[PDB]
């Protein structure tokens, strides 16, 4: 990203014991809970009236996972965020209207959840190429926006 | 806090902009479509061609809610209270774009009123807006 | 605004906190040196190389203020008025910075109290180091 | 920068019209006026305590126009303003310590001056490449922090 060879590794191998089901319901539950208007794409997925209800809800997990898929395919192209995320960056925009600021909060809700997963493991040196990876992705979310 | 200073300074450019604050709102929100596009997310729902009778009614109620703060400069957050409801419960649109619309509304007003727009004018008016976005957000969780 | 809820949430996480809030003072800034190097523009006479006495020191003064405040949930405004003073006329800080340490902060907790850093309680603290953001920022204007 | 030849010639035009001398002092010293905070920089530069004081003081002035007119020279290096920019970038972070945030405040303060200035004539499109050469210029005043 300008990830520099040593912060490179440090994110693949953290990222390689990621369970990317939980971790992925976890973001994105956070997301719902900790800035609620953030609950305004998700009316469809029911019952998000308490912590308790958005951390259950299946249809929240669900999607948590996916977009943790996503994001994490596109650590194997940390070199061209952009091109990766082209065509999910026209979809954002065009079809499903979401302001690219909530792409900044999942990134810094992800920063969070990983840091209380790995807890000593998640150094500050480990958070600072992870927060450049959030913000890249954020980046290349937002890029095709107009 | 806004000052006594800012009040009347306050009062004093928006007691200018009079019966054109409509057609200020409205150009206000084609500015900041145009300079900032992620403000556009919000209003999927609009004609936001140019020249557009949404964008023009909307400018209106935008312009309308400011006169109303301007009247109720000791009691915002009461006058507003209901557009901090609204904003908080169905519109949720995210903080960060309240200083984009903030500064486009700046840029307006900088554009009609050469001779009020002082720098003292300036700091009141930042102060004001930024104000008025606090109480509209105030809700939010 | 800080709900009922929320002050206990926060009492409760920070009494956890305990004899290592300096030590999470410390880390946070450390986190946020290394995160936000923007942020050392405000540091130029310190060390901030890793384990620096000068940053240890100013990492405990902070967690000490953050316990001060949580002592008055009821009413920061006061209790940190020195601070939104210091701050406003001294230190001058842009205030884009405070939401920087305030997640650092946040990292920082959730690495060392797993257990009590539920999704509830991340909520809490982060409104509650909103709050204490305004007032430290609530006299710059 | 993202510019269309359309907005850069746009720019261009309007430019053509701007007394650098003149705006300089008006874009810096409304920036210690509206945002007192930036005044932390100037403490050898006097009286700041009133907009009087501010927007008269020659030291001000001076500045401002120091400030602009280097802004100038990157209006003619659009294409290369990180380059253009390098040692400055160097200088407000090394030696000055200036937090970059600074730099998109002049942006902002520099537009509303521009919009002052030339009343109906700043149209929202013109704004509009105004606000993208404004970010590029703050951007590649931040790019050599570290
Ligand atoms: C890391 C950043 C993100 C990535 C990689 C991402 C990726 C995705 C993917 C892969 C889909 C599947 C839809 C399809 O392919 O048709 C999707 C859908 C969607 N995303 Fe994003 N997303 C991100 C952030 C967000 C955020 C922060 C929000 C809102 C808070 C959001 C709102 C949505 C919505 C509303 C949908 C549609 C789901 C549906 O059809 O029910 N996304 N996203
Ligand atoms: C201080 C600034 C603002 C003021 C005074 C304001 C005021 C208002 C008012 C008076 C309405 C109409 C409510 C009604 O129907 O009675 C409204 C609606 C709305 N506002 Fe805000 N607002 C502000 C900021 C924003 C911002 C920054 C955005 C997003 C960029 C926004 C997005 C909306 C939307 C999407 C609607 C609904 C429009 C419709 O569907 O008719 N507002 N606002
Ligand atoms: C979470 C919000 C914050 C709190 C509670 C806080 C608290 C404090 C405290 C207790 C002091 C020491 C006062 C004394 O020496 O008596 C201080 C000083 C200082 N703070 Fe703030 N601070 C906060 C945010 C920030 C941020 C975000 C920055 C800059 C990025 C900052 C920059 C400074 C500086 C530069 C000093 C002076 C350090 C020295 O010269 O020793 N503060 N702050
Ligand atoms: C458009 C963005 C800016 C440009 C192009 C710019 C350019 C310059 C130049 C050419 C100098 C003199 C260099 C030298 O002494 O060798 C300078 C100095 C300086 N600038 Fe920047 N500047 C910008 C923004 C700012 C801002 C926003 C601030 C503070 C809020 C700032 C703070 C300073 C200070 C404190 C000095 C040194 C003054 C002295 O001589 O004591 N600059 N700048």
């Amino acid at each position: 990203v300008h990830l520099t060879p040593e912060e490179k590794s440090a994110v693949t191998a953290l990222w390689g014991k990621v369970n990317v089901d939980e971790v992925g319901g976890e973001a994105l539950g956070r997301l719902l809970v900790v800035y609620p208007w953030t609950q305004r794409f998700f009316e469809s997925f029911g019952d998000l009236s308490t912590p308790d209800a958005v951390m259950g809800n299946p249809k929240v997990k669900a999607h948590g996972k996916k977009v943790l898929g996503a994001f994490s395919d596109g650590l194997a192209h940390l070199d061209n965020l952009k091109g990766t995320f082209a065509t999910l960056s026209e979809l954002h925009c065009d079809k499903l209207h979401v302001d690219p600021e909530n792409f900044r909060l999942l990134g810094n809700v992800l920063v969070c959840v990983l840091a209380h997963h790995f807890g000593k493991e998640f150094t500050p040196p480990v958070q600072a190429a992870y927060q450049k990876v959030v913000a890249g992705v954020a980046n290349a979310l937002a890029h095709k926006y107009h | 806090m806004l000052s006594p200073a800012d009040k009347t300074n306050v009062k004093a450019a928006w007691g200018k902009v009079g019966a054109h604050a409509g057609e200020y709102g409205a150009e206000a929100l084609e500015r900041m479509f145009l300079s900032f596009p992620t403000t556009k997310t919000y209003f999927p729902h609009f004609d936001l061609s140019h020249g557009s009778a949404q964008v023009k009614g909307h400018g209106k109620k935008v312009a309308d809610a400011l006169t109303n703060a301007v009247a109720h400069v000791d009691d915002m957050p009461n006058a507003l209270s209901a557009l901090s409801d609204l904003h908080a419960h169905k519109a949720r649109v995210d903080p960060v774009n309240f200083k984009l619309l903030s500064h486009c509304l700046l840029v307006t007003l900088a554009a009609h009123l050469p001779a009020e727009f002082t720098p003292a004018v300036h700091a009141s008016l930042d102060k004001f807006l930024a104000s008025v976005s606090t109480v509209l957000t105030s809700k939010y969780r």
